[PDB]
């Protein structure tokens, strides 16, 4: 659950 | 659904007309327009929903910054310029290019220095050509030290209060945006907290909420797309894309000295006003806070966003290819959960 | 598909004959018959395809075994006796029961000591009712003298030497099973490997690889009748179900003294013979071995609906609904993957 | 990956 609701941090920038 | 035009301080018209907003298929409603001190802005800031404030003086000095400005004092650095034939300046991530080698990007990505770029610019306007640009560079410490001094000269004394107000991660970055008239970044959505900061020129912003994913269609994670919608806002496909019929967007034009909050997992269609000049924008991108340690229920849509994308990175790496991805999720639910 | 009917020894007729098959929609071919000592059996178990082994002896002294000598002997333990309406005992989990409160089973369970079963089927019979009863029961330490004698009897040094050839994990039970003529369990999968021994009368196995998942649309994971099959195989509904179309089975006949090696993931169908008489089997279910520590792509069938399994299961812990697994899976894939 | 291959003793009985 925690795993899976887990966030990245991608934008549209390198 | 933007609102009625601004009238500018000292009688001087209607800062734009709806004659410069491009045509789309869908209604809108218009983003609340508040002052910071406002105690709704901080309601709409604090529950993730968009707002624009207008008095934050979050970049009060960059106001003053134009082409010529810039290039006498942003340094002999790269910037990247985004090249296109056509007005939609479609994101793509060079990375996950090898997975589909059938994709073939629309604009093209160019590094130069900044004064190449005025030069571009001024060599298009003075052929008439119909080529189009972006500049989109992260601000980094190759900048002159006028910009410095700009930059030291935002009022990081109030987002740094959103900041630790907001439980927020770090400033991750801040994007310089240069475009020509007419440019138009098509929907899709961060996963970062954005404070979207407006310099010169004007953008109307249409934003949707986490949970019309199911109207926007993103390509698969995997695709150098990810993030983004796979519908053309100019001529939706209503036969690949039927609930683009049931998008509803939250629609604004931000000027000099306005600050949209795009909160994160929130679509975003962006555009410079048709003969509108160039337009400059500086963003603030913040990681969002930590995932609370007893999650509660009922999810909130980016959450479930989040569980999805999760979802397609797991079964990427499981299957060994990208490509395998969705003929595994058709098996799992035809006739299963159809 | 079964092959010709053996002839039984002695000049005893034909063992059985076609008529009491009974009658389905699509091409089956025969699962191959070979002794324990060729090494084409050893090829088959090792390569996880099923084989009908004909002379190892397995369950031997069990073969002796009828209603009279099983209730005299078999001890006062209770037996699960499962009734029903009609000859197709679907299995169902009443753990899951809660999650779907709409499920209504078409066969029901009942608790009772083996001579009330014995006492129901000459009822059932004397009054020429249409009621049908199938006793699926794991032996224990309940058992009488005889029977632990019986078991022990087994040929445990050949099986436990398949077990260890093979690297499976434990026995994990044996299920007795003793259904009356015409009796159908449907097509299903179980995650454990399965040396099914038959030891009274006849039963048709008709076997279908793991990689025809897609033509058999199993149940949702959280469903009552998870690893069972949707598909009516008496009235197929091929507008669910198109690719039930295009499904191929493997099939034979066991009869006393037969053991059918049924590998982990494979779905088959088995039913008592029409006119037959009552039927005894007794399986051996063992855990699969251990997954290698260097997962090898390609990956294989049951490895792919493994991960399914894995990935609904994951969803349903997530959503904290079950009902939900289904929706935010037709989010993912709609206008994305298909 | 290797959690998701990963499989159970389930069977047609309790
Ligand atoms: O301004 C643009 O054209 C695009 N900007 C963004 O998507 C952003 O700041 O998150
Ligand atoms: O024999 C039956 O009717 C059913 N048996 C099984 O599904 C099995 O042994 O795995
Ligand atoms: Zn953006
Ligand atoms: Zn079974």
């Amino acid at each position: 659950v925690k795993f899976l609701v887990q966030f990245g941090v991608n934008v549209n920038a390198a | 659904g933007s609102g009625e035009p601004r009238e500018e301080a000292g009688a001087l018209g209607p800062a734009w007309d709806e004659s410069q907003l491009r045509s789309y298929s869908f209604p809108t409603r218009p983003i609340p327009r508040l002052s910071q001190s406002d105690p709704r802005a901080e309601e709409l800031i604090e529950n993730e929903e968009p707002v624009v404030l207008t008095d934050t003086n979050l970049v009060y000095p960059a106001l003053k910054w134009d082409l010529e400005y810039l290039q006498e004092n942003i340094g002999n650095g790269d910037f990247s310029v985004y090249s296109a034939s056509t007005h939609k300046f479609l994101y793509y991530d060079e990375k996950k290019m090898a997975n589909f080698q059938n994709f073939k990007p629309r604009s093209n990505r160019e590094e130069m220095k900044f004064h190449e770029f005025v030069e571009k610019l001024q060599d298009i306007q003075q052929r008439g050509g119909e080529e189009r640009l972006y500049l989109q560079q992260t601000l980094n410490d190759t900048v002159g030290r006028k910009i410095v001094m700009d930059f030291l000269g935002f009022n990081w004394n109030w987002i740094n209060k959103q900041q630790g107000k907001r439980g927020w991660g770090q400033l991750t970055s801040n994007l310089l945006l240069i475009g020509m008239e007419g440019n138009v970044t098509p929907a899709h959505y961060d996963e970062q907290q954005n404070f979207f900061a407006q310099i010169k020129g004007y953008k109307r912003c249409i934003l949707f909420p986490p949970d019309q994913f199911e109207c926007l269609y993103p390509y698969p994670v995997h695709h150098p797309c990810d993030r983004q919608s796979q519908v053309d806002f100019d001529n939706p496909d209503y036969e690949r894309f039927p609930n683009f019929q049931n998008v509803v967007g939250y629609e604004t034009v931000v000027g000099p000295g306005d600050v949209l909050y795009i909160p994160m997992y929130w679509w975003h269609h962006i555009e410079s006003l048709l003969n509108g000049g160039i337009t400059i924008t500086v963003n603030f991108w913040y990681k969002g806070a930590p995932t609370p340690k007893r999650i509660e229920y009922p999810l909130k849509a980016h959450q479930k966003v989040a569980i999805m994308r999760n979802i397609e990175k797991m079964l990427g790496e499981a299957l060994g290819n990208p490509q395998e991805v969705g003929p595994l999720l058709n098996t799992m639910i035809k006739g299963r959960y159809n």
